[PDB]
């Protein structure tokens, strides 16, 4: 979807370039094959999953995966994010230091 | 022989003599061809009755001309692992 | 594949290749001429769009002038080389 | 039956051409059509005969097989 | 008005023909049938060499490929 | 499944007992990074 | 132009052609075109054979020459 | 089509004249779907040349005339 | 003793390749073949990652990670490190256009930093022709408009391919219809760059036009359009001819499918193009399906796309297994090489272009017109405008294009300075050859000689080349000018002073100096009346 | 393209060089291929077209009908593609 953050697609100045199509009288009978067809014709555009995975391909890893080798529980280091990032501007001295 | 893909590729490379509907004899290593029967020569040479001999290159007959074709000569030509034991 | 034969079969009950059809299934001579300026005479066996044959019992006949002959037991004709297939009137249904 | 892509031809249209045909006919003229078989259109077309004469033709259509080499007289456009 | 090959062969189908070959001879006859080819079949086709009969043949099968031209 | 031992161990989503890999959905995906959610971070990292 | 268009002219507007054989070189034949085919097979009408080795002429009538015999079709010149 | 039962005709004897008159005489050990004949234990006889022994020969197919075949064949069993 | 001096990667032995090394050196001696290229774009477009793929597709053995770009043209270990392109480095490969015709190409990855934008200027007098790459994200940034610029006035041609298209879908989430506008508006940028600054009749960049393709290097997708109908006709079966489909796959037509005629009038209130529909639609299905689904989908892409995956790869992630849908799918990059081929023109004919930009002399009857016909058995003439040091860092190996005569290892050549003239004439040095090189990045082909249109890298001659370099036969007794030097698209404003502690040790850092002079051509090195050792 | 056979391709690698083919008239024509067609079609620039007496003439373009070219001679190059 055209999210609204997303800055319009126009720059006002901008001369449009010359599109050779064909021209008409011969080139209009021109047809396509009956069944040449879009390769995804039926497939839908996007799935009620199709949201979720964009979002996971920038998950923090491991989210970013969906197949992994497995690693142990001594391994997962799971406050290691927090004081990598930074201090919150809030937090005193004793966490701070 | 040809098309049999486990004989085919074993007649490919042979020097085969080509006989053309001209009456000419090319002789040449024959290693490729087509489905409308052209054939690819290398390192070829042609003999033309009176006899004569003149050598080409990669030479390319278009297959409609191809009389018959036959063998000339051969192919050119040249366990392994172990290591467990010592003496 | 079987359409196909069957399309072959068809145009065979009607078409000019009748003559051949003829020649089959009554086993009447024809006098084939054929290019090199040679005549077969003989009876069709089997034949195709292409205008093969299978010949038994032939005489092959030519001006080479002056006129020689080969007796062939049986053969091939390609059909290339078939100008005009005469329904020969100097023999019969057998 | 076959299909058969257009010949590259399109660079040759409306050059002036010889060509050689079977029965070593030789024609010249203008080049302005062609098919998938290539049978050529010559127009204003000219006959060059064997025994040296000449004979102005007509709009012309050739059949394609009967051609043997085609020949610009001017470089391809 | 075009007269294709096609009805002009079924119109000549049934009916006298002429037919030449490539090579110089002539056979004079029925057209009885014609295929999608081109194939001829002659019935009482007499041959002609160089203008002149020679011969009655009786039906004759004339391959499409030896054709030059055929006509009434 | 997800409060058991060796989640899935014994399914077509993890090799088998040794537990060396794995290969989830996206159903599951999404789901265990919305549970994950209170632990993780919120960047798209490398720039920050 | 086309080729099959250019033979329509002489189809529509009945033109006077002469037709050059394949390799028989030293005859043509002269008429008017009435109809023809995908495989280029002319059905020719008034035609007449010139053998120009003589400049004799036989008149043979309506015929198909088989498109297979055609080397070239041109607008027939003012020789009669 | 009858290009099939050339094909049952393996291992057969024949002698092959083709169009150029070259007679050629040996075993088929194989034939394709163009005719294209692969004959083994083969003589050449080219015309008005002395005959050759080759021990293999590969002709290809439009360039047959005609193929003799052998007297004893049961071509009754084979054009079904 | 083993001195860890390891600067730069270099390749044990020789890498498999899919053509034989034979093939490319016969094909050297055909320029109305080869092609050279350079490939020019701001920083971190996909201009670097591009050209891996080719990489991959002609080596087989070239391993590309799952996770992180390849960067194979990127060879120091500063731009390892920096993982921005720093210098310029050269490939030579064989690559098969639409025809399955193989060319020979010769490619420069420019640096897409403009401080850097020295070694784009070294690398378009080489190049012939120029590739642009825009992100489909940022468009046209800075040196993207100072690429193009900077191609124009050189005189090369220009051409455009799209970059990082994926971020169209995966990052913006632009639908199908959207995501055309903004490929559009880049090439509407594109072409109102040419149409300011060329004021000749360069030409235009459209798709119909087809000097302009669509890639993403990370997900090797590149198709033209005619690639792309060439996978309709592929697939169905030649029942279209392609080259007429692909003239319609561009701007305001759409697909009637009442009828299957093309028209030039919306067909309804929301009709997608034929863009949108053939080459769009299929693109964000393949990658959507991927995205969303992976688990369930996955069979039904092996059938449309009839693609195998055997099932520890559909255990991959989304961005291999992706990637490798597209690659099976797509196959090489063919596309480009018809870009690069049709558009560029060899040697050959650029030749005479090149050769009235570069040469100086006299640009008439006899030196000039043999370097015009690029005839291989001329005089020897050679360009050169690159050092690149050994990896002792001892010496550097120069980088060269020849057109005039051929090029032989162990002979004797004269080597022109920059200052060359029938004044100047002491700034000229007779020099040895030692082994000629054809580079490929981190390893180089050895080869006896080199003929003109090729490009060479040169053993030997390294000691008066300061910067540019011309090398000419001993025995031409007619008067040889030297090829211009680089025309810098830019200016060394900041000034740096250098003193060692060590001052007895300051004749090492003037050799410091003398290399590093060498290496960068843009970098000015002055003594001040001062007695300050300054960088520029 | 469609996988048309080896001769063919083999042709279109041909295109860079100078090639040499006889016709079924006769004559050979040596010249740098500069168009091919799957036909076997050949467009030759450059052209120096030998008569089967031996006698030669330059000829700028020659565009020769695929079904009436005897054979080429192609470049030993070409062996290795
Ligand atoms: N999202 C996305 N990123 C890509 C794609 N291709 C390349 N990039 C990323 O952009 C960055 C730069 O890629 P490079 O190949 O180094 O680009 P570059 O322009 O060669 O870098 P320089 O030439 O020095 O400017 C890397 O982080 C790549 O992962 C793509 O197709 N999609």
């Amino acid at each position: 979807y055209y999210d609204p953050l997303i800055n319009p697609i126009v720059l006002s100045n901008l001369k449009a370039t010359e599109e050779n199509l064909p021209e008409g009288e011969e080139e209009d009978e021109w047809e396509l094959p009956e069944d040449v067809r879009p390769i995804f014709e039926d497939v839908p555009l996007y799935t009620d999953n199709t949201a979720n995975g964009l979002a996971l391909l920038w998950a923090p890893r491991p989210f970013n995966l969906r197949s992994g080798r497995t690693r142990r529980a001594v391994d997962v280091p799971l406050v290691k994010s927090w004081y990598r990032e930074h201090c919150p501007a809030g937090m005193p001295v004793k966490v701070r230091v | 022989t040809i098309s049999k893909n486990n004989k085919m590729m074993a007649h490919l490379n042979y020097r085969m003599k080509i006989i053309l509907q001209d009456g000419r004899t090319f002789i040449g290593f024959f290693k490729a061809f087509d489905k409308h029967m052209n054939i690819l020569l290398a390192e070829c040479e042609e003999h033309r009755q009176i006899e004569e001999k003149r050598i080409l290159g990669l030479v390319l007959v278009r297959g409609e001309h191809i009389v018959s074709m036959t063998v000339d000569g051969p192919p050119p030509r040249d366990g392994g692992a172990g290591g467990v034991g010592q003496a | 594949a079987e359409e196909l034969a069957a399309k072959e079969d068809e145009e065979f009950n009607v078409g000019p290749l009748s003559i051949l059809t003829n020649s089959v299934k009554n086993n009447h001579q024809v006098l084939i001429n054929c290019r090199n300026n040679k005549k077969l005479l003989g009876r069709v066996k089997a034949f195709d769009r292409h205008c093969n044959m299978v010949l038994e019992n032939v005489k092959e006949m030519w001006t080479e002038s002056v006129a020689k002959d080969r007796f062939i037991s049986k053969m091939f004709l390609r059909g290339d080389s078939v100008i005009l297939v005469v329904k020969n009137p100097l023999a019969q249904a057998e | 039956m076959s299909k058969t892509h257009p010949p590259e031809l399109k660079k040759y249209m409306d050059k002036e051409m010889d060509l050689k045909l079977n029965g070593n006919r030789r024609v010249s003229g203008i080049l302005r059509g062609f098919d998938p078989f290539m049978n050529m259109v010559i127009d204003e077309a000219v006959e060059y005969q064997k025994d040296g004469g000449s004979v102005n033709l007509g709009m012309t259509v050739i059949r394609g097989n009967s051609v043997v080499i085609m020949e610009p007289k001017e470089r391809i456009s | 008005q075009p007269v294709n090959p096609k009805p002009f062969l079924n119109s000549l189908t049934g009916k006298f023909v002429v037919c030449k070959l490539k090579w110089g001879m002539e056979y004079k006859g029925v057209l009885v049938a014609v295929d999608s080819y081109m194939n001829l079949q002659l019935a009482h086709a007499e041959e002609y060499i160089d203008g002149n009969s020679q011969g009655n043949l009786g039906e004759i099968l004339i391959r499409c490929n030896n054709v030059l031209y055929v006509g009434g | 499944w997800f409060y058991d031992h060796k989640p899935l161990a014994t399914t077509r989503f993890v090799n088998g007992p040794t537990y060396r890999k794995w290969a989830f959905s996206i159903p599951q995906m999404s789901t265990l990074y919305r549970l994950a959610n209170q632990l993780l971070t919120d960047l798209v990292d490398d720039n920050y | 132009v086309q080729p099959v268009n250019l033979i329509f002219r002489y189809l529509q507007n009945r033109t006077r052609v002469q037709i050059w054989l394949y390799e028989d070189v030293t005859h043509r034949l002269e008429g008017y075109i009435i109809g023809f085919d995908e495989f280029m097979n002319v059905v020719f009408d008034e035609a007449e054979e010139v053998n120009m080795k003589t400049k004799g002429r036989n008149k043979i009538g309506r015929i198909l020459l088989k498109g297979d015999n055609i080397t070239l079709i041109h607008a027939a010149q003012q020789e009669a | 089509k009858l290009v099939r039962f050339l094909m049952k005709l393996s291992h057969e004897t024949v002698n092959i004249e083709l169009k150029n008159g070259t007679q050629v005489s040996g075993t088929i050990m194989g034939v394709d779907v163009a005719m294209n004949t692969h004959l083994r234990a083969v003589s050449m006889t080219v015309k008005n040349k002395e005959p050759v022994k080759l021990d293999t020969l590969s002709i290809r197919g439009n360039n047959i005339r005609y193929i003799i075949l052998p007297d004893p064949l049961a071509l009754d069993t084979l054009l079904i | 003793p083993v001195s860890k001096k390891k600067f730069q990667a270099a390749e044990r032995f020789l890498p498999e390749t899919v053509y034989k090394k034979e093939y490319l050196a016969d094909l050297m001696d055909c320029p109305h073949i080869m092609r050279n290229v350079a490939i020019a774009g701001h920083l971190h477009h996909g201009k670097t990652t591009f050209l891996d793929c080719l990489m991959e597709q002609t080596h087989p053995e070239f391993y590309r990670a799952e996770d992180a770009d390849a960067r194979f043209t990127d060879i120091l270990f500063i731009e390892k490190q920096r993982g921005c392109s720093i210098k310029s480095q050269p490939v030579s490969i064989v690559a098969q256009d639409s025809r399955s015709k193989s060319y020979l190409l010769n490619i420069i990855d420019t640096p897409g930093h403009v401080n850097f934008s020295d070694e784009m200027t070294a690398s378009y007098r080489l190049a012939d022709g120029v590739v642009v790459m825009v992100d489909a994200h940022e468009g046209v940034m800075m040196n993207t408009e100072r690429a193009i610029r900077h191609a124009i006035q050189e005189r090369l041609a220009v051409t455009l391919c799209i970059s990082k298209i994926d971020r169209l879908l995966l990052e913006l989430k632009l639908p199908p219809a959207d995501a055309y506008f903004k490929l559009r508006l880049i090439i509407d940028q594109v072409n109102n760059i040419l149409s300011t600054f060329a004021e000749e009749d360069v030409p235009v960049l459209s798709p119909l036009n087809g000097n302009v393709i669509f890639s993403s290097g990370r997900y090797n997708v590149c198709f033209s359009l005619l690639s792309f109908s060439n996978i309709y006709a592929k697939q169905h079966g030649d029942s279209f001819n392609s080259k007429e489909f692909a003239r319609r796959l561009w701007g305001d037509i759409y697909f009637e499918k009442k009828t299957r005629k093309f028209v030039k009038k919306s067909p309804s209130h929301d009709a997608p193009r034929t863009f949108v529909q053939f080459i769009l639609e299929p693109m964000y299905k393949i990658f959507s399906q991927v995205v969303g689904d992976v688990d369930t989908c996955l069979p039904d892409v092996m059938a449309e796309l009839g693609i195998r995956l055997s099932k520890e790869e559909q255990k991959m992630n989304v961005r291999p297994l992706i990637a490798l849908i597209c690659k099976r799918f797509f196959g090489d990059f063919s596309a480009f090489v018809d870009l690069v081929v049709q558009n560029i023109k060899s040697p050959l004919e650029n030749a005479k272009t090149k050769i009235e930009q570069t040469y100086l002399g006299p640009a008439d009857s006899q030196l000039a017109q043999e370097m015009q016909k690029c005839n291989a058995e001329g005089p020897l003439m050679v360009h050169t405008t690159k050092n690149y040091p050994v990896d002792d860092a001892t010496q550097f190996h120069v980088f060269g294009r020849v057109m005039s005569g051929t090029l032989e290892a162990n002979t004797d050549v004269r080597v022109l300075g920059e200052n060359y003239s029938i004044q100047d004439e002491e700034d000229c040095r007779r020099m040895t050859v030692g082994r000629l090189f054809v580079r490929v990045a981190s390893y180089q082909i050895e080869v006896s000689r080199v003929p003109a249109g090729c490009w060479v890298l040169i053993e030997g001659i390294d000691q008066p080349i300061v910067k540019t370099a011309t090398i000419a036969e001993l025995g031409y007794e007619e008067d040889v000018y030297i090829f211009r030097p680089l025309k810098f698209n830019t200016r060394s404003c900041v000034k740096l002073a250098v003193e060692p502690i060590n001052p007895s040790e300051l004749p090492k850092m003037l050799d410091g100096l003398r290399k590093v002079n060498k290496s960068y051509p843009l970098l000015t090195t002055r003594v001040e009346e001062s007695g300050e050792h300054v960088l520029l | 393209m469609t996988s048309v056979g080896v001769p063919i391709k083999i042709l279109h690698e041909a295109e860079g060089h100078m090639v040499t083919l006889e016709t079924v008239t006769g004559e050979v024509y040596r010249g740098k291929l500069s168009e091919a067609e799957d036909n076997m079609n050949c467009q030759l620039a450059e052209t120096v077209v030998t008569f089967r007496d031996g006698r030669s003439h330059q000829l700028d373009n020659v565009f020769i009908r695929g079904n009436k070219i005897r054979f080429m001679i192609l470049p030993d190059m070409l062996k290795n593609a």
